[PDB]
RNA sequence: GUGAAGAGGGAAACAACCCAGACCGCCAGCUAAGGUCCCAAAGUCAUGGUUAAGUGGGAAACGAUGUGGGAAGGCCCAGAC
RNA sequence: GAUGUCGGCUCAUCACAUCCUGGGGCUGAAGUAGGUCCCAAGGGUAUGGCUGUUCGCCAUUUAAAGUGGUACGCGAGCUGG
RNA sequence: GCUGAAAGCAUCUAAGCACGAAACUUGCCCCGAGAUGAGUUCUCCCUGACCCUUUAAGGGUCCUGAAGGAACGUUGAAGAC
């Protein structure tokens, strides 16, 4: 699970 | 110009009075017998089919035996064809020896290269290997990226990938004729040629001139 | 009652020979396509090939109006990236003259299995003689 | 179409034949022939060749004048061979004639050999000048251009192959 | 030769000619004046 | 005004544009927009012209003895250009 | 009711507004070497120091170390500064 | 560039000719007749009885089993199989 803040 | 079919005996070194060492491939070119002649009126092109060597008559098939009997020739290892120039002419059953190259300085040698089997991209296409350390995970010599995302959305034809290597027809051009020895049916050509020892070999005068 | 429909194994087919010398490419092609599809027959059926066999002679002697004898470019892709190829009308005539007639007629025939079957009846020759004398084709003045 | 209107005279010693569009001219200096186009009409009903536009062709008038001009020179060629004179300018520029071949030295590292057309003849009165004689105006002019093309006259010194009547505009080199 | 959209005579000797569908100027008085439309 | 809540034909494909409002059935006819050489139903239709650029089937200022038509003017068989 | 970032690595592919090589016109082009413009995309089109950097500067090379598109190409291929 | 009118001159162009680049088509190397448009050439093999009706590129029994292939075995500088 990647994140894009 | 017409060529002949020989066998790769191996590799050998030739010394010279001046002190130079010439690496030469020893090619055995026995008597090449003409089994059939191709004529424009009947075949649409001018060429000669020749056979070399001999094979056990037990394993010769009936259709193969009948063809050789037509030209009055003994069955050889196989059959090869050479295209004829304007002035060249031959007759069925004629024997051609290695003396044809007596006046030839450069030759073209073709044969089946050594079979490497299934080869990876690094060996097959000289792909650069990725880092062996610095965090690399199971990707030390994998091909890597093979495309450009959505726009093409596919892999282009001819992309270099792992697959069969070698075991294919290969030609080496402009090999010097070091020596022609008719008394032993031998032809010494500088440098290496495709294929392993004992493999079928085709020698032609250098088309590149 | 039921409207008549042509039956593929009952169609009667006859052979024709057409001299392409001096005929414009496009206007000759339309007639060939019309004959190949069978639109000239009163028994025309869209789903049945009711056309005739046409032999084209002197395929290298077809004329093109205007300057398109050199500006007419034929494009085809080899399937490999960057494999776009060009060949002007003059080059096509020099290399394979019967391609121009076949390409023009092919683009005017229907598309699909039936259309390809229609094209198989077209037989184009670059020279003035053909080997289909056994079919005793009738001269067609297109 | 003033040129087209002017007729072309064929004096004694010149034989002309018209077979459809191809018109042939014969004379003492040789033989010439060309194929005229359909848009031009030529007649030989008298001692002079008359030209006019064929009906239905838009370019008849303009192209008719061209036919008259070529045949006027065509008749002149068979009666008097056209002559072209070239001059060689250079420190060591020389020319030689071996017959149908001309040998020139123009400062190159290799010899220059030119093959004349079958209908052209060349003479070299001086090593620095070559004179060409021929029957058809087209080839002789083309041959002269080919020889001139080997080394065109340099703007700064005028050296090279030039026509005898050519004028070369010499330009002075940038000072300092 | 200078290629530009505006091709015009530059002196009394310049002449405008059409060769292959291109308007170009040829001057026998000065090579600088020769132009082509492009 | 249409779509939304609207199918059908046309614009190659293309809710909103053009024509036109589908109760059901027919292997009948006439038309709209748009079209009539072939893919592909209908004119390789009849007259008088224009274009040579495949313009038509993308783009300006500006540039050019391209070519057609129209009304005037200077010069000219006292010899013009 | 998810289309994972910058840079590097690997592997690329196309455009031509061309960096080198090739062919030309002018030049205030003597030659050598350049300037500018036109045609040309076939091939080729650096390694290092610093910085996570692209970039940039610097060192030393090269015939040249081109400019761009491809999810500012490429993490179900690697890396994670 | 040659010749050359339209436009008496001039003009590489409108008719007609010549030259011109690593681009283009060939030349060199490899695959290639599933090229269903399935091509060409040279050899080799098979020269028996009958029976039935839905009597036609028909089905079936008996005799026959060719050229050649495959399988199996010993294996290869051929190969994942
Ligand atoms: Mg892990
Ligand atoms: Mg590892
Ligand atoms: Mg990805
Ligand atoms: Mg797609
Ligand atoms: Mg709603
Ligand atoms: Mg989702
Ligand atoms: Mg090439
Ligand atoms: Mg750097
Ligand atoms: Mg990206
Ligand atoms: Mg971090
Ligand atoms: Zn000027």
């Amino acid at each position: 699970m990647f994140k894009a803040f | 110009m017409i060529g002949l079919v020989g066998k790769k005996v191996g590799m050998t070194r030739i010394f010279t009075e001046d002190g130079v060492s010439i690496p030469v491939t020893v090619i055995e070119v026995e008597a090449n017998r003409v089994t059939q002649v191709k004529d424009l009126a009947n075949d649409g092109y001018r060429a000669i089919q020749v056979t070399t060597g001999a094979k056990k008559a037990n394993r010769v098939t009936k259709p193969e035996a009948g063809h050789f009997a037509k030209a009055g020739v003994e069955a050889g290892r196989g059959l090869w064809e050479f295209r004829l120039a304007e002035g060249e002419e031959f007759t069925v059953g004629q024997s051609i020896s290695v003396e044809l190259f007596a006046d030839v300085k450069k030759v073209d040698v073709t044969g089946t290269s050594k079979g490497k089997g299934f080869a990876g991209t690094v060996k097959r296409w000289n792909f650069r290997t990725q880092d062996a350390t610095h965090g690399n995970s199971l990707s030390h010599r994998v091909p890597g990226s093979i495309g450009q995302n959505q726009t093409p959305g596919k892999v282009f034809k001819g992309k270099k990938m792992a697959g069969q290597m070698g075991n294919e027809r290969v030609t080496v051009q402009s090999l010097d004729v070091v020596r022609v020895d008719a008394e032993r049916n031998l032809l010494l050509v500088k440098g290496a040629v495709p294929g392993a020892t004992g493999s079928d070999l085709i020698v032609k005068p250098a088309v590149k001139a | 009652m039921k409207t008549f429909t042509a039956k593929p194994e009952t169609v009667k087919r006859d052979w024709y020979v057409v001299d392409a010398t001096g005929k414009t490419l496009g206007r000759l092609a339309t007639e060939l396509a019309r004959r190949l599809r069978g639109k000239h027959k009163a028994e025309y059926t869209p789903h049945v090939d009711t056309g005739d066999y046409i032999i084209v002679l002197n395929a290298d002697k077809v004329a093109v109006t205007g300057n398109k004898r050199t500006d007419k470019v034929y494009y085809h892709h080899t399937g490999h990236i960057g494999g776009i190829k060009q060949a002007t009308f003059e080059e096509m005539i020099a290399r394979r003259p019967e391609r121009v007639i076949e390409i023009a007629v092919k683009g005017m025939l229907p598309k699909g299995p039936l259309g390809r079957a229609m094209f198989r009846k077209l037989k184009v020759y670059a020279g003035n003689e053909h080997n289909h004398a056994a079919q005793q084709p009738q001269v067609l003045d297109i | 179409s003033r040129v087209a209107k002017a007729p072309v005279v064929v004096p004694a010693g010149v034989d002309v034949k018209i077979n459809g569009q191809v018109i042939t001219i014969k004379g003492k200096n040789g033989e010439l022939t060309r194929t005229l186009n359909d848009a031009v009409e030529v007649k030989h009903a008298d001692n002079t060749l008359t030209f006019g536009p064929r009906d239905g062709y838009a370019d008849g008038w303009a192209q008719a004048g061209t036919a008259r001009a070529l045949l006027n020179s065509m008749v002149i060629g068979v009666t008097e061979g056209f002559t072209k004179k070239l001059q060689l300018v250079g420190v060591g520029y020389r020319a030689a004639v071996k017959g149908n071949v001309i040998n020139l030295s123009l400062g190159f590292s290799h010899p220059v050999d030119h093959q004349l057309p079958a209908g052209i003849t060349a003479e070299c009165p001086t090593q620095t000048e070559i004179v060409l004689k021929g029957a058809d105006k087209q080839v002789i002019g083309q041959v002269a251009a080919d020889l001139r093309a080997y080394r065109r006259p340099e703007p700064y010194k005028g050296k090279g192959v030039r026509y005898a009547d050519e004028v070369v505009r010499t330009k002075e080199a940038k000072k300092k | 030769m200078k290629v530009r959209a505006s091709v015009k005579k530059l002196c009394r000797n310049c002449k405008i000619v059409k060769r292959d569908g291109v308007i170009r100027v040829i001057c026998s008085a000065e090579p600088k004046h020769k132009q082509r439309q492009g």
